RNA sequence: GCCCGUCGCUAGUACCGAUUGAAUGGCUUAGUGAGGCCUCAGGAUCUGGGA
RNA sequence: GGACUUUUACUUUGAAAAAAUUAGAGUGUUCAAAGCAGGCGUAUUGCUCGAAUAUAUUAGCAUGGAAUAAUAGAAUAGGACG
RNA sequence: GGAUAGUGGCCUACCAUGGUUUCAACGGGUAACGGGGAAUAAGGGUUCGAUUCCGGAGAGGGAGCCUGAGAAACGGCUACCACAUCCAAGGAAGGCAGCAGGCGCGCAAAUUACCCAAUCCUAAUUCAGGGAGGUAGUGACAAUAAAUAACGAUACAGGGCCCAUUCGGGUCUUGUAAUUGGAAUGAGUACAAUGUAAAUACCUUAACGAGGAACAAUUGGAGGGCAAGUCUGGUGCCAGCAGCCGCGGUAAUUCCAGCUCCAAUAGCGUAUAUUAAAGUUGUUGCAGUUAAAAAGCUCGUAGUUGAACUUUGGGCCCGGUUGGCCG
């Protein structure tokens, strides 16, 4: 088998110059998994419908629950 | 020299003269006049799909005596009407009026096949299946 | 938007479809070198065909023209390299000669048979495609491998497989599993 | 020509030739082995040379 | 022996043809003319003549 | 630096010139279509060959040729040199 | 002069009468985006290029324009035209020739999946974003490699060959065999490691995985062109075949089948187009008395073409590149 190798001068240096998927393979970093790539996109686009923080819009839309 | 120019500057005359005379080429003239696209029941395309109007029994040319089973088909993209042959023994039993069929040429560059007068096309499929398969009985005609 | 993967085909087919002499001529070759295809002959004809074309061309250039000298030399050394072109006839007017059989003679298929080691061109096929016979420690399973002169000494069974030590093999071992399970405990 | 000839008889013969089933036979080798068998047939052992040669003779 | 044309049958193609016939597409007269831009004004309001 | 130059074709050599494709060199992708890699050691602290060349024409540019084929010249001398 | 970033009839004012054309203007057609290129291999050519790269143009159709260095921008706005969605009928909103997906059209073309790990692009920026792009799925578009078997023993049969007065078989194998013999291997299934962003496949490789009931090759053809039957059964100018020539009306070498045989083979047939064959478009290189073809005749402009002659001969030097015989 032929491959490729790297040896860092320190473990501080690997953990900072290594691609993060690689650190994952080894056990030096946690796979911080997240929403689907397109679940994320959809959250971005919903969020674009709002201008400002939002909570202003929660209360105003709470008034609607009277009309 | 009989009859062409030979001069070193007679290039134009020599091209024009050629252009003029290419129109005697049967293939060339059809290509440029666009005969395909203009007349001719298919678009100029390899096959065409149509609808079966009636089943004909075309009587064969001499010295041959036979009834050559055929179909009048109305081309879908066209409404152009066409009669086509239904190759092999039986196979007319595989079609039916208002059936969809897939016509192809007869390999003769337009032009009728053998002893069948008028006919320039043959059937290749019916209701999405293909005679051949139906004939050799490896497939069955669809529901409706 | 990515560079084309380039390709090209590696054979040519006879213009005359049904020439009885060419057909017998082709079959004989197939039955001599263990081929399965008329294509395995079609292929080589095509290889030859260009090689000759190159050579025809080069020949028209003046003797000792740079391209001729350079590109002719190259082609000759490439042919001598694999044992198609004899040492004596090393000057391209004979690469202009050069037959199909000269090429078929150098396939790993045949070489594997020429020094015993198989005793039938077909045993030679089956062995090759079945992961026995190697060149280095490097196993070769292609019958058309084309044995370069200086590897001819190195055609031999592989360290793996039977025939080359390693282990007998699941079809035999399966029997030795009926030897010790019927006659013993 | 006439264009409304009978149609009754479509498939006449195929429907009235009597079926006979294909007969179970040895399997022929495929691939290289088949060219091999062709070679020994045509050239190695040979068969007949009644004048010249034949490939599909019957009652010769 | 070969063979010509009218006349009669079936089927196919293209021509002519009242309908001042029909359809699509590209330009286009004349008339009407949205809109933004530029410009003469205007001045809700809002400042130090200007916005 | 000044002062003045009949006008063309043809041919040569060369510059300017994208890559990919094509032709083609080198290299054993296991073979091959490909790819532009790869190959040597102290395989424990590194050594090293590459990634060529050809074609690229009509036109424009630049140089050499002066055959072939054109153009212009002095005859109301308003000719040529000083 | 105005306008432009700026030249310019670009526009305006004054003035003039010019500009292009048989060396084909102008107009029409194009089922026309241009190029690098593709197909076809004596050469000369013929045909094709929507399409991985360069250039141009467009975002349903037209026009207008805001921002901005840059747009006459459409995943920006404005208007009109055409489509078209929501409604409480008051109104409001949309532009897939991006990715995927649907309808329609048709002979004709795939997943509403995964990722920024590579390649690179952008931003205030190592970090965020990227349906650019990469990954897999669909996929016999094209292209490459090439499994469907290999070896012995036996049973007669041979041709060899030494002998043959005459049995014959006995060794060197030619091989057709209805009992046989053990070996081999991946197609697949699958620990594991490898692969990968994570998966999948490949490359590795434990355990499994071949005797005919497979793990069982096809597609066309067998009168000629054209490689392969005058076998057998069926039909009886019917059914059907046949690119073309031709077969079929009762012993069909051609149809429908069985048998056997041929060709190419993980591929082979058919249709349409084009190229070669085609010296049947002819520059190379055609033909024109009678086969298709010299205008009834002469003049003649454009066009093509157009006799010979003008520094040749002789002398001297210089330095190159092959090749000989010597080295
Ligand atoms: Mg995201
Ligand atoms: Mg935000
Ligand atoms: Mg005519
Ligand atoms: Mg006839
Ligand atoms: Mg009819
Ligand atoms: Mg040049
Ligand atoms: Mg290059
Ligand atoms: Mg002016
Ligand atoms: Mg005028
Ligand atoms: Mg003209
Ligand atoms: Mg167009
Ligand atoms: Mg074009
Ligand atoms: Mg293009
Ligand atoms: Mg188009
Ligand atoms: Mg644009
Ligand atoms: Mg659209
Ligand atoms: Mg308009
Ligand atoms: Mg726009
Ligand atoms: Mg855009
Ligand atoms: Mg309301
Ligand atoms: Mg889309
Ligand atoms: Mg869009
Ligand atoms: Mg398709
Ligand atoms: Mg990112
Ligand atoms: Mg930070
Ligand atoms: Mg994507
Ligand atoms: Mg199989
Ligand atoms: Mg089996
Ligand atoms: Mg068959
Ligand atoms: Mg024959
Ligand atoms: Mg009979
Ligand atoms: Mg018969
Ligand atoms: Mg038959
Ligand atoms: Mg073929
Ligand atoms: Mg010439
Ligand atoms: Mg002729
Ligand atoms: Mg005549
Ligand atoms: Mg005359
Ligand atoms: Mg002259």
């Amino acid at each position: 088998s032929v491959g490729f190798g790297l040896v860092y001068n320190s473990v501080a240096e690997a953990k900072k110059f290594e691609p993060t998927y690689r650190l994952v393979r080894y056990g030096l970093a946690e796979k911080v998994e997240k929403a689907s790539r397109q679940q994320r996109k959809q959250k971005k686009n919903r969020d674009k419908k709002i201008f400002g923080t939002g909570k202003r819009l929660a209360k105003k839309v709470a008034r609607r629950n009277a009309d | 020299g009989k009859g062409k120019p030979r001069g070193l500057n007679s290039a134009r005359k020599l091209r024009v003269h050629r252009r003029n005379n290419r129109w005697a080429e049967n293939n060339y003239k059809k290509r440029l006049l666009g005969t395909a696209f203009k007349s001719s029941p298919f678009g100029g395309s390899s096959h065409a799909k149509g609808i079966v109007l009636e089943k004909l029994g075309i009587e064969s040319k001499q010295p041959n005596s036979a009834i050559r089973k055929c179909v009048r088909v109305q081309l879908i993209k066209n409404g152009k009407k066409v009669t086509a042959f239904v190759p092999n023994d039986g196979c007319l039993n595989f079609v039916d009026e208002n059936d969809e069929v897939l016509l192809a040429g007869f390999g003769r560059k337009g032009k009728a096949k053998g002893d069948i007068p008028g006919v320039r096309f043959k059937v290749v499929k019916v209701s999405g299946v293909s005679l051949l398969a139906l004939w050799k009985e490896k497939k069955e005609k669809p529901r409706s | 938007p990515r560079a084309p993967r380039t390709y090209s085909k590696t054979y040519s087919t006879p213009k005359r479809p049904y020439e009885s002499s060419r057909l017998d001529a082709e079959l004989k070759l197939a039955g001599e070198f263990g081929l399965k295809n008329k294509k395995e002959i079609y292929r080589i004809s095509f290889q030859l065909s260009k090689i000759r074309r190159a050579a025809r061309d080069l020949l028209t250039r003046d003797e000792k023209d740079p391209k001729r000298l350079f590109e002719g030399n190259a082609l000759i050394r490439r042919l001598v390299r694999v044992g198609v072109l004899s040492e004596d006839k090393k000057k391209l007017d004979y690469v202009l000669a050069l037959k199909v059989e000269d090429f078929l003679e150098r396939r790993l298929q045949t070489q594997v048979y020429k020094l015993g080691l198989a005793k039938s061109v077909h045993h030679a096929r089956v062995l090759i495609t079945q992961r026995h016979i190697a060149v280095g420690k490097q196993i070769v399973n292609i019958p058309s491998f084309m044995v370069r002169l200086d590897s001819e000494k190195h055609i031999d069974f592989a360290p793996t497989s039977p025939f080359g030590g390693a282990r007998p093999g699941r079809v035999a071992r399966r029997n030795a599993a009926r030897k010790a399970e019927a006659s013993g405990e | 020509a006439k264009v409304h000839g009978s149609l009754a008889r479509a498939g006449k013969v195929k429907s009235q030739t009597p079926k006979v089933e294909k007969t179970e036979k040895p399997k022929k080798p495929k691939g290289r082995a088949y060219k091999r068998l062709l070679y020994t047939r045509r050239f190695v052992n040979v068969t007949l040379v009644n004048g010249k040669r034949r490939m599909n003779p019957g009652p010769s």
